């Protein structure tokens, strides 16, 4: 009826009580990885498809959850990925993706650009100077 | 001739941690069991 | 800073608050609510629960009805305590410390700690008397009870020798055992507090098996220990270091053996001593002073435990012939040889034997006879202590200026005892080189 | 002594244990809609199926 | 086969029986095996020194 | 009547794994037990399997992962849920966990390898089990007992 | 070679370790008075005669050979009373005999210490030596572990109450053992005190002083008192 | 050391597997 | 008893201790049961030793089965306490496993006592 209490008396948040208890963000390298792909989404999409330029300093949040889309119950033929395309994590969606090769192809154009006359250009008119 | 015997204070202190104060068995019992962890006879 | 440390010091003496922060503080520290409520719980309602507590412990045992009288009426509602003077507060020092004696046994039910809680709310125990409430609530060292007696304790207050209880207030865990006899074989101040509050207990007539089990098991690791650190191997250091464990230690140990009504603590004195005279090298005069206090203190109810222990010191005794009202006191045990075979099971009580056979020889008394002849024929003692014993008696037996009748009785019938003491008797009479012939004519005639 | 009959019944077990989660919390949603009150107040379900009969 | 000694070196060159369980072997490795029969076991193993009269260290 | 099979059946694996091997069930318990014969396929599987495997049993993704990672082994497995190790709290867990795993080893081999005229009582067959229980529990409550450091008491000035 | 021999008690016997190793170990046994080989005694091992010791009284002599085994051989049948093994000491190095009010029937000397090259040294008592006959494994009243490098130097008191075993190959390697308690005295040798690598060790014939003499050349002298 | 010795428990169960199958392929018969 | 490939000879346990010991200075060896099951199901083991004076012999007698299946030979020494302080522990080990390498005079040690414990068996 009246027992005696048990003394228990030995930051930031952890729980936003304010927005229903998103926990903190457990900073994985693969959630690092993923938060580098959504604040580098304008240019995976490679021209496609533009979105507003949200550049903060930091790019993890201080909250985060990461989830999956259940069900649309209108959509349910196209509008629901296959088991063999339904990755753990959005890069690993990214790599299973197409323009892969475009990627590639556009990394190697920059490439050529910047190694246009840095260093193996001047060794070669070295070279052809000395011959 | 008997000499002054050796004990642990290991076994002595499990003799006694082996219950608390209170709900122990009584004093007459637990004299015993000292006596008898003391006792010179081989 | 000596002006901070002076002013330290009258921060730490000073008892009552003064703010109204330090006010809502010292009532917010309680046993029983949380502090939340207990800011907020005022004093009618608290001396209506713990009234409540208080009437069914005296429902449970009858002495309570004086602390009826005068500590939960009311008007120790409204009394303050800080307000009286140093005498009242003497006086109320005195009427706490017996009811903390008294509601020392029953302290694992919730009407004792409804009653506590009360003394504790109102008369500020906590911060008046924490060395007896700390050394009752003491021995119960592992109920989360303790644990927040620990926490509401202020650190302060705590007397010197109770001053090992930091860390576990900094972690509110209940210390353990060791910690305790640790700090017993350390400081004395903590081991004579024990004491001396199991001794007050005992004395007042209100003790409890809990309690004299703690005393005696906290006194036995510490004696142990406490000569385990007093060995030292120069000869004048161990003689200085057995006179300060005595020295330490000898009024308790008096007391406790001497102590009639509570075989509790008769029993766990015993133990003590039994443990001091086995580990400790001590001296002839210091163990037959112990002999002599334990026959003068034992009785019915611990008549065996107490010749258990007359046997290990008889056993770690040096000289061989026992003084006197020892000697007395066991004629007067009644079934002496049946108990000593019982003990001798297993513990050996060949020399406790020899010396009663020397003592009672040395007795001109003939009312010792069944109680000689029983120990001689009990083959209890080794045969070369039977034949000097034989000796003796004979040596006696020539000595005496009937008596003669009876001691001839005696000896005739020892002579033809049948076993192996009967084979020592005959060598010794042979080695003796008497006529046992003689003695039968000059006996029979 | 044979101890297949160990490692069937502890896999019965586990699969009993997920099967009446299940049907629990099933008759949950199916008597709540009658009374939801009843699913607020008993947590253990196998009272909630007691009160229930 | 009751048993062999451990090493393959050892030649067993005499034999004589001391009970009805008990069998004395003569073995070159300057050895006396005493075997007990009935469990094929190894009682004992007398032994003698190097003979000092010549090389050939062992009896 | 699925809650009331479901109690029926395990009383009747408690009866059942006492049956087979005592030992285990005077350490731990009939039910940790068949989880451990679960994961090992048979007693004798079991029996040919050393302490610290005993340890790890059923935390096996959570190991290889860390050996592969170069990260921290996990401490137990299903030992958890045995009762004993419930007692502690931290390092004295993972101490208990260690010391209750080699004995769950000796105790299956025992069980798994002992032959006994057959008159002989449940007692004196399981008396392994007992001893080493209550030898763990000795440990257990020493592991408890050990006290904290002590520390200078400082008085009202600080000396 | 002699170097190897100790001599009775009762001074009339005196015993050499024969260098003759092949498994097994002899030891011839000489009249001292006139120097005459009287006996041989001969035990089996693997590498020959750990060491010995003469009985009490005089009469027989125990070998600790390596390979553990013991040997009791007496002198006034000259041949083996009995043989028992050592508790799993992997090799005999060194053993001592001593203290009084034993066996009469194996010369009176109540405890026998066997230190092995393991640094453990075992001490047994030679009343439980008995089932003449002889328990093959015997149990030693208490078993040392102490010393970590194999036992050098084992010797008793002349009265029976001290036990001296030192190991040499650490710095002070030396050990007091009191009798018939069986408990390493605690408060000696402290950590400076000053032996060095205890070579040999010998205590008086009224057990009032222990000579230790280390590898450095130099001898030391300690009172007893109780 | 772990991460060495689970390695090298895969490679011994490789290897016993190579060994088989290549045995398997391919004064001996009196 | 079920200790059957038991070895009782002196000079072979003599032998065998000696190895032990060797194996023991060149950390070619596994003390303990727990440790003996692991090297054997690793198949590291290249012989091993178990004691008979073990009061429950069962607590050991599951190392041959194992030791059947991998053809790896074991062999049985009387006392615990000498294979303890064989390998220089103090504390009574009941099963010792040495294992093998690519070339020592100790490997050769080992092909010569796996030869003794097949002429035992």
């Amino acid at each position: 009826e009246l027992s005696v209490r048990v003394p228990q008396l030995p930051g930031p948040p952890d729980t936003l009580s304010d927005w229903y208890n998103i926990p903190r963000t457990n900073l994985t390298p693969e959630l690092k990885r993923d938060l580098q792909l959504l604040r580098m989404r304008d240019v995976v999409a490679m021209g496609k498809q533009f979105f507003k330029k949200d550049n903060r300093k930091d790019f993890v949040p201080e909250y985060c959850q990461v989830g999956t889309i259940i069900a649309g119950a209108t959509d349910g033929v196209s509008g629901r990925l296959t088991r063999k395309e339904r990755k753990r994590t959005i890069v690993e969606e990214v790599l299973s993706s197409d323009s892969v090769s475009k990627y590639k192809r556009k990394y190697h154009e920059i490439q050529e650009h910047k190694k246009s006359g840095r260093k193996g250009y001047y060794k070669k008119l070295m070279a052809a100077r000395k011959r | 001739d008997t000499h002054a015997v050796v004990v642990a204070p290991q076994r002595l202190a499990e003799i006694f941690n082996a219950a608390p104060a209170f709900a122990m068995p009584p004093i007459e019992d637990v004299f015993y069991q000292v006596a008898s962890l003391f006792s010179t006879k081989p | 800073s000596s002006l901070a440390q002076q002013l330290a010091q009258i921060a730490a003496n000073s008892r009552s608050s003064f703010n109204v922060k330090a006010l809502k503080a010292s009532h917010s520290k309680s046993l029983i609510w949380e502090p939340r409520v207990a800011v907020s719980q005022t004093f009618a309602e608290i001396y209506s629960q713990c009234y409540e507590g208080f009437k069914e412990l005296c429902h449970l045992d009858s002495r309570f009805v004086p602390f009826d009288a005068t500590l939960f009426s009311a008007q120790s509602q409204e009394v303050d305590r800080t307000q009286m003077t140093a005498e009242e507060n003497a006086a109320l020092d005195k009427r706490v410390d017996s009811f903390l004696h008294l509601v020392g046994s029953r302290l694992r039910l919730m009407p004792a700690i409804k009653a506590v809680e009360w003394l504790i709310r109102r008369f500020r125990i906590h911060e008046f008397n924490t060395g007896t409430l700390l050394a009752t609530f003491l021995p119960y060292h592992t109920i989360p009870a303790f644990v927040t007696l620990l926490s509401i304790l202020p650190v302060q207050r705590i007397p010197i020798e109770y001053r090992f209880l930091d860390p576990y207030i900094k972690s509110l865990t209940p210390p353990p055992r060791a910690a305790i006899v640790q700090q017993a074989t350390n400081r004395p101040d903590l081991l004579s507090a024990i004491s001396r509050y199991t001794l007050d207990s005992c004395r007042a007539k209100q003790e409890y098996p809990g309690l004299i089990s703690f005393w005696g098991g906290i006194m036995a690791e510490a004696v142990n220990g406490m000569i385990d650190k007093m060995r030292s191997g120069r000869r004048a250091i161990q003689l200085e270091n057995d006179h300060l464990l005595l020295q330490q230690i000898g009024p308790v140990l008096s007391e406790a053996m001497v102590m009639k009504d509570v075989p509790g603590i008769q029993i766990a004195s015993y133990m003590v001593v039994a443990i001091l005279a086995a580990k400790g090298s001590l001296n002839d005069n210091i163990l037959t002073a112990f002999m002599e206090q334990l026959v003068h203190g034992w009785t019915v109810d611990t008549l065996r435990p107490g010749l258990v222990c007359l046997t290990m010191l008889a056993q770690h005794r040096s000289a061989k012939q026992l003084s006197g009202r020892v000697a007395k006191a066991v004629i007067k045990v009644p079934d002496l040889v049946s108990s000593l075979r019982d003990i001798s099971k297993e513990h050996q009580v060949d020399k406790l034997a020899n010396g009663l056979v020397l003592a009672f020889v040395d007795r001109g008394d003939i009312r010792t006879l069944p109680v000689i002849n029983s120990l001689l024929l009990s083959e209890l003692l080794q045969e070369k202590q039977a034949k000097v014993a034989y000796k003796a008696l004979l040596l006696a037996a020539h000595k005496i200026d009937n008596i003669r009748k009876q001691v001839g009785s005696a000896l005739v019938r020892l002579s033809q005892a049948e076993g192996d003491v009967g084979d020592a008797i005959r060598t010794a009479i042979q080695e003796v080189d008497f006529n046992i012939e003689e003695l039968e004519l000059k006996l029979g005639a | 002594k044979v101890d297949v009959m160990i490692v069937h019944a502890v896999a019965l077990l586990d699969e009993l244990d997920k099967e009446l989660n299940v049907m629990a919390m099933r008759v949950k949603e199916w008597y709540g809609w009658h009374f939801p009150e009843l699913g607020k107040i008993l947590p253990d379900n196998l009272s909630y199926a007691r009160v229930v009969l | 086969t009751l048993t062999r000694t451990p090493s393959k070196k050892t030649k067993f060159v005499s034999i004589a029986f001391q009970s009805h369980n008990i069998v004395i072997v003569g073995c070159s490795n300057s050895t006396i095996c005493a075997y007990d029969v009935r469990t094929g076991t190894m009682l004992r193993q007398m032994t003698l020194g190097t003979d000092l009269t010549g090389g050939s260290k062992n009896i | 009547e699925r809650s009331e099979y479901r109690r029926q059946l395990a009383e009747y694996l408690q009866n059942r794994m006492k049956a087979i091997s005592p030992n285990m069930t005077e350490l731990i318990g009939a039910l940790v037990g068949a989880r451990l014969i679960a994961h090992s396929g048979s007693l004798v599987n079991l029996a040919k399997n050393p302490g610290s495997t005993i340890q790890i049993l059923g935390a096996e993704k959570a190991l290889f992962r860390a050996l592969k990672t170069k990260h921290a082994t996990p401490k137990y497995g299903i030992i958890y849920h045995a009762s004993l190790v419930g007692q502690a709290s931290g390092p004295n867990k993972g101490k208990i966990a260690r010391q209750l795993a080699a004995k769950i080893a000796l105790s299956v081999r025992t069980d798994a390898f002992e032959d006994f005229p057959e008159n002989a009582d449940d007692e004196t067959r399981a008396a392994v089990g007992i001893q080493a229980r209550a030898k763990l529990e000795n440990n257990l409550r020493l592991l408890e007992g050990k006290p904290l450091n002590k520390g200078v008491a400082l008085g009202p000035n600080g000396i | 070679t002699m170097e190897r021999f100790r001599v009775s008690p009762c001074g009339r016997y005196m015993a050499l370790v024969a260098s003759d190793k092949k498994g097994g170990g002899m030891l011839n046994i000489i009249n001292v008075g006139t120097m005459q080989w009287i006996a041989q005694a001969r035990i089996d091992g693997r590498h020959g005669v750990a060491d010995f010791a003469w009985w009490s009284d005089g009469n027989g002599l125990t070998i600790a050979g390596r390979d553990g085994q013991v040997t009791e051989w007496s002198m006034i049948t000259r041949r083996t009373v009995g043989i028992w093994r050592d508790e799993g000491s992997i090799g005999g190095t060194v053993m001592a005999l001593g203290g009084r009010n034993g066996p009469a029937e194996l010369g009176g000397d109540r405890w026998v210490a066997i230190g092995s090259n393991s640094g453990i040294l075992n001490v047994y008592d030679r009343n439980d030596l008995i089932e003449i006959r002889i328990k093959k494994y015997p149990t030693p009243t208490r078993v040392f572990e102490q010393l970590t490098t194999s036992i050098s130097v084992v010797a008793f008191s002349p009265d029976g109450q001290l036990l001296a075993f030192g190991s040499q190959h650490k710095k002070d390697a030396l050990r007091l053992v009191h009798l018939p308690s069986c408990t390493v005295y605690r408060n000696w040798p402290t950590e400076q005190t000053p032996l060095g690598r205890v070579t040999a060790i010998a205590f008086s014939s009224k057990s009032d002083v222990l000579a230790v003499g280390n590898d450095v050349g130099r001898v030391r002298l300690w009172e007893i008192r109780g | 050391l772990g991460y060495v010795r689970t390695m090298r428990n895969i490679a011994a169960k490789e290897l016993k597997e190579l060994e088989e199958r290549y045995v398997l392929a391919g004064p001996k018969k009196i | 008893s079920a200790a059957w490939p038991k070895a009782e000879d002196p000079a072979l346990v003599q032998e065998l201790l000696d190895c032990v010991q060797q194996a023991s200075h060149y950390r070619q060896l596994k003390k303990g049961a727990n440790e003996t099951t692991k090297s054997v199901n690793r198949g590291t083991s290249e012989l091993v030793i178990l004691a008979a004076d073990t009061q429950p012999l069962s607590i050991v007698l599951h190392i041959p089965l194992i030791c059947e299946e991998k053809n790896v030979p074991y062999v049985y020494v009387p006392s615990k306490v000498a294979l303890g302080r064989a390998c220089g522990v103090s504390r009574a080990v009941i099963a010792v496993s040495l294992t093998s390498n690519e070339a020592s005079d100790l490997n050769s040690k080992i092909r010569a006592l796996r030869d003794k414990v097949e002429r035992l068996a």
